[PDB]
RNA sequence: UCCGUAGCGGUCCUGACGUGCGAAUCGGUCGUCCGACCUGGGUAUAGGGGCGAAAGACUAAUCGAACCAUCUAGUAGCUGG
RNA sequence: GUUGAACAUGGGUCAGUCGGUCCUGAGAGAUGGGCGAGCGCCGUUCCGAAGGGACGGGCGAUGGCCUCCGUUGCCCUCAGC
RNA sequence: GACCGAUCCCGGAGAAGCCGGCGGGAGCCCCGGGGAGAGUUCUCUUUUCUUUGUGAAGGGCAGGGCGCCCUGGAAUGGGUUCGCCCCGAGAGAGGGGCCCGUGCCUUGGAAAGCGUCGCGGUUCCGGCGGCGUCCGGUGAGCUCUCGCUGGCCCUUGAAAAUCCGGGGGAGAGGGUGUAAAUCUCGCGCCGGGCCGUACCCAUAUCCGCAGCAGGUCUCCAAGGUGAACAGCCUCUGGCAUGUUGGAACAAUGUAGGUAAGGGAAGUCGGCAAGCCGGAUCCGUAACUUCGGGAUAAGGAUUGGCUCUAAGGGCUG
RNA sequence: AGCCGACUUAGAACUGGUGCGGACCAGGGGAAUCCGACUGUUUAAUUAAAACAAAGCAUCGCGAAGGCCCGCGGCGGGUGUU
RNA sequence: UAUGACUCUCUUAAGGUAGCCAAAUGCCUCGUCAUCUAAUUAGUGACGCGCAUGAAUGGAUGAACGAGAUUCCCACUGUCCCUACCUACUAUCCAGCGAAACCACAGCCAAGGGAACGGGCUUGGCGGAAUCAGCGGGGAAAGAAGACCCUGUUGAGCUUGA
RNA sequence: CCAAGCGUUGGAUUGUUCACCCACUAAUAGGGAACGUGAGCUGGGUUUAGACCGUCGUGAGACAGGUUAGUUUUACCCUAC
């Protein structure tokens, strides 16, 4: 049969991301002597809107400790950050909103965002709009810290990785209903060619394993095993249960 | 009414293909291809929405032609920053430097008794 | 178009010069078989490729 | 006079999208377009620019806030928790 | 959002035409016309592949597997000489 | 048809300022490297000793009112992308 | 009118969406007169038509804008827009400053151009002359452009070449003069190489086998009627009826119409055709997601002519 | 008080063989049923639809040495400037 | 009288709940009743015993919307009773220019027989140059080596417990 | 019985053939002609490709089971008239 739509996305060249008007890779400042043994001070110049992203970005300017230069970084803006505000970075930095420091310094129950899953990778966890992570517990021997990720799954990270304090700005974004197809078109035109989703039951059997028949119906269990070949692995992949969520 | 045509091969109404009407010594109406409107410099402070005064608003390669007095204001940070954010930075640079002297004095005041 | 390149204009120049009839004196020759120019081209009929 | 009896902002949507969806989006479309007071200059000129971005017309101060409101109750409580934990750590 | 022009499209007459103006056009009547709108140029994706608001549609008048050359004078218990 | 976009003879396109030329866009595409039986392919900063430059000084020579600049040879110095 | 300064650093310009409203300036149109030349004149018409100007660049002045400055301190709150909006983080009120000035005047520049009349060259002439190219008023007008302000986005609407300003102060220059280093000021000198440039651009120069009713991206956009870039007529400009003419006016066609009386009885089926239609005045149901339905449905009026009333600026 | 100008609105009288949006331009209407919410899209050349899409609703996988997918192959590639 | 809440029995993982219906879904069927008509296999509203309705293989409803499907009414009309007349371009004729499809030979019928529907054969009827404008009965008229059906030890698209 | 000379209608419903009803009438008889008649029409039904429902099938799909939309070409030749 024909190669299916979900298979065709990995080749690229149509389904690639629309990154023309994006402002850059939003990440934390790289770790150095100042941010490892003390703190460095920077200033929030402006807060910009990144296309295809509900979170706003903050352009923070530091000064280089080794060269007479001003360094520009794009942080993900914690909610409450304004311009002219000084953002501090490092182990000895105090605990305020918009102030990145390692998670082993802050107490238990601290609300963070732009958390690092590995030490020094400039922020990977809890960085979508309105999302945050919570510090559960520490472990001073072997340098480990337990955090609660925004999916609820708890992760043990190293004690030396960095996270900026606060929630991500732009929360409640999924609260407003998209009223019409046009706003969804404009939303996904800024991200990628994925939006006008045709159901597999509306297709032909050459096009999808769900297509065909004189009635629009699946005709086979939509729950599929994890180790299924591509072109077959559609529907509900590796599903433990498939029903209306009652209880927990 | 004399309808008029373009004088160049670009037949599309783009941003560079902008014209204006002109009356001629031969008593006829011609197109004159205008230049783009210039902009005065924005202040280096980054907060003032207005543009700077005393500097002519021209295209960037016209600033080669102009003399220096047409391009700046006789002041510190003149032609690059507005006077409000110059004096508000003079006050800031003076006052934080004064407060550092106060902190240095109060450090030795504590170390004298202790 | 009027926005030609040098190589295209030179190719058009050669194909302009090959589009003339045969001289009258060539078929008074002894070993001659040519009656006319059979490689002729009209701008409306044959569109020269390109 | 009073133009509409129960629809406000969502009267522009006419007779479409469902009454309950219009009633849902009415709160967002009021709070999104309302002009808030500024915490820096005191003027009521804090207006939304994009999601998370709220700009003051007089002070030229832009703040990272919520998507449809200037402040979110999910972050005010976080601000309180961070100041109490900051006081707890330093004692 | 409604009537409606340019533009875009193509309901009905199952009208005209149907060795036609035309290997899909014409007339009246029609749908839409500030937005999921229309459009030039540049660029990306190539055949069991692409691309598809999904009709097995489109992919140079060729599509339920394009076109060109070769294997190839492929085989035919079948048809005609 | 005494006519033509037909045929036959001859002519006709003049630029510092109008465009190309220059820049980058989506993208294309070498080298290093990797893969590959192989034509080659991938990849565009990624496993790279990736700068042939400049000011000031010291050294050396050249040529002219050998006055004072200029020239190149070497070293010290400085340099992001 | 200049007004030294490098490595280095900071910033700006290039460099920004869509829509609505308002204001300014052009071009075109409009009205009232002066000229010049034409048209009508059977009767009337101080009548009708055409034309009646100034480039780039520089200087000056209007005009427009300012989220620029100084004085001063405002509630009995004021200022102000079409809407908004602004103000003890300084409003009004006075006085200044800057930007754009595509508008006017001047240099260009009347020498040239155009209209009209007349002389030459018997003609081969950027030929020579006489006059004129004037004074005003208006606009929810149309187009272009500039500016102000607002709305929309789970849409925030390019980069680089290139150019400039500033912060720093390594350095350089002269000892009181035929002063020096230096200059983004005014002139003066030389140069700008290579390629394209004709014509068609579409019911005949392109693609459809063709001079094929098909297709193919843009700029300009007069008068009247009228809401209108609708339809109809006209001016500038253009063309010859779309690969032929003449004579007949039969049927059947194709494209248009009209029909007494009845009004879907025709037909699978109101197919096709027909009715209605703009604007003003009233009037408007069931149902509903209260937004709609809605031009619901329903009626009345509409010409021409002669008047009246109301709706404004300028000056003292 | 004087001088200037732009289009409108309303009312009245008179008047034509009741004709007057005189050409042009220019919605037939109502009571109901079935289906699809709607705007949009679709078989270029027999099907414009009740088909597709759509917002809303609801499940499924994945915390990155990962989920889904591409690739003959690489410390390869897309989502991912996530 | 009937229907029959209730009971018994057989049973599978339950035995179709709320709704809804001769529906775009009901064979019987033009189901029965009411309404709409003078007359209705159509329409609408009820009835449910439902061959074979039914709850995100979504059920029921429902404003606005629709070049979607259906029924009725007002108004309107050549759709019709029942046709007629006029206009334009053809068709007609002429001057000039000028193809193509198709073609065993060709072309008047009745009956017989025949490969079971003759232009030709048999027996009868009979038949007369060359042509023009129409016309659609025939040429089992033309186009296209039937797409329906069957066979082939011929294939392709798609599916799966081959 | 001789007898086909002359007539045998207008409508609601259904694509219908058939059927059933209303009304008029003199009677509203039955049939054939390639189940007369598509280069005469129409395309309602049937009978391609698009879709929806019910049943069946794991599925692709099937259903003289419903529903909707779905290109009707040519005479100028010979004969007959
Ligand atoms: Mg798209
Ligand atoms: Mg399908
Ligand atoms: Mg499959
Ligand atoms: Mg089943
Ligand atoms: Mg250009
Ligand atoms: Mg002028
Ligand atoms: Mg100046
Ligand atoms: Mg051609
Ligand atoms: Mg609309
Ligand atoms: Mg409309
Ligand atoms: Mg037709
Ligand atoms: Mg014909
Ligand atoms: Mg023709
Ligand atoms: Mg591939
Ligand atoms: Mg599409
Ligand atoms: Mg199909
Ligand atoms: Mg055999
Ligand atoms: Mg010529
Ligand atoms: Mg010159
Ligand atoms: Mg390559
Ligand atoms: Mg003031
Ligand atoms: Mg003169
Ligand atoms: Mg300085
Ligand atoms: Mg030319
Ligand atoms: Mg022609
Ligand atoms: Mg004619
Ligand atoms: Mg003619
Ligand atoms: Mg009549
Ligand atoms: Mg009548
Ligand atoms: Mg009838
Ligand atoms: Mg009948
Ligand atoms: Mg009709
Ligand atoms: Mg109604
Ligand atoms: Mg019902
Ligand atoms: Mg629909
Ligand atoms: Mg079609
Ligand atoms: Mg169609
Ligand atoms: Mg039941
Ligand atoms: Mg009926
Ligand atoms: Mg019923
Ligand atoms: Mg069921
Ligand atoms: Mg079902
Ligand atoms: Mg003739
Ligand atoms: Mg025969
Ligand atoms: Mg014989
Ligand atoms: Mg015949
Ligand atoms: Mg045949
Ligand atoms: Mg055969
Ligand atoms: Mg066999
Ligand atoms: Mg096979
Ligand atoms: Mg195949
Ligand atoms: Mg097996
Ligand atoms: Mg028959
Ligand atoms: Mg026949
Ligand atoms: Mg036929
Ligand atoms: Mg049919
Ligand atoms: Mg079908
Ligand atoms: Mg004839
Ligand atoms: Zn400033
Ligand atoms: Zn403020």
């Amino acid at each position: 049969g024909r190669v299916i739509r979900g298979q065709r996305k990995g080749a690229g060249s149509v389904f690639r991301a629309h990154v023309k008007h994006r402002k850059g890779a939003a990440r934390l400042r790289a770790v150095d002597f100042a941010e490892r043994h003390g703190y460095i001070k920077g200033i929030v110049k402006d807060i910009i809107h990144d296309p295809g992203r509900g979170a706003p970005l903050a352009k923070v300017v530091f000064r280089d400790p080794y060269r007479f230069k001003k360094r520009t970084e794009l942080f993900i803006a914690a909610e409450g950050i304004h311009t002219g505000q000084f953002v501090y970075c490092g182990k000895k930095a105090q605990l305020n909103i918009g102030n990145v420091l390692p998670v082993g310094t802050m107490p238990e129950g601290t609300i963070v965002c732009c958390l690092e899953e590995k030490p020094g990778d400039r922020g990977k966890l809890a960085r979508a709009s309105g999302n945050y992570a919570t510090v559960i517990s520490h472990n001073p021997e072997t340098k480990k810290t337990r955090v609660k990720l925004p999916s609820g799954s708890k992760k043990v990270i190293s004690s030396a990785n960095r996270a900026v304090v606060g929630v991500v700005a732009g929360g409640g974004r999924i609260d407003k209903p998209i009223l019409k197809a046009g706003r969804a078109y404009h939303k996904y035109k800024a991200k990628r060619n994925c939006w006008p989703r045709v159901r597999g039951v509306a297709m032909n059997p050459v096009e999808h394993p769900f297509g065909g028949g004189n009635h629009q119906h699946i005709g086979k269990p939509s729950t599929i095993r994890r180790d299924a070949p591509a072109g077959r692995k559609v529907g509900l992949i590796a599903a433990r249960r498939t029903g209306r969520l009652r209880g927990t | 009414v004399q309808r008029l045509t373009y004088r160049r091969r670009l037949s599309y109404n783009t941003a560079s293909n902008k014209t204006r009407l002109s009356r001629t010594p031969g008593n006829r109406i011609v197109y004159l291809y205008t230049k783009k409107v210039g902009k005065a410099p924005k202040s280096a402070c980054g907060v003032c929405p207005g543009r700077l005064r005393g500097v002519r608003a021209v295209r960037p390669k016209v600033l080669m032609r102009l003399s220096k007095t047409k391009k700046h204001v006789s002041r510190a940070y003149g032609g690059s920053m507005c006077a409000k954010c110059v004096r508000d930075r003079i006050k800031r640079a003076f006052l934080i430097e004064e407060q550092k002297i106060v902190v240095k004095v109060l450090k030795a005041q504590a170390q004298s008794q202790k | 178009s009027s926005h030609k390149t040098f190589r295209i204009k030179r190719f058009l120049a050669k194909k302009q010069k090959q589009n003339r009839p045969i001289p009258q004196w060539i078929w008074m020759k002894t070993g001659n078989k040519i009656r006319y120019n059979s490689k002729r081209r009209h701008w409306r009929r044959t569109k020269l490729g390109l | 006079a009073k133009r509409t009896k129960k629809v406000g902002i969502v009267g522009k949507y006419g007779t479409r999208y469902g009454a309950s969806l219009r009633k849902m989006v009415k709160k967002i479309e009021i709070s999104q377009h309302a002009k808030y007071t500024c915490s820096f200059c005191g003027k009521t000129k804090m207006k939304r620019r994009a999601v998370g971005i709220w700009h003051c017309g007089s002070c030229m101060k832009t703040v990272a806030g919520g998507a449809w409101t200037y402040n979110t109750t999910s972050a005010v409580t976080v601000k309180s928790a961070i100041r109490r934990l900051k006081e707890l750590k330093d004692q």
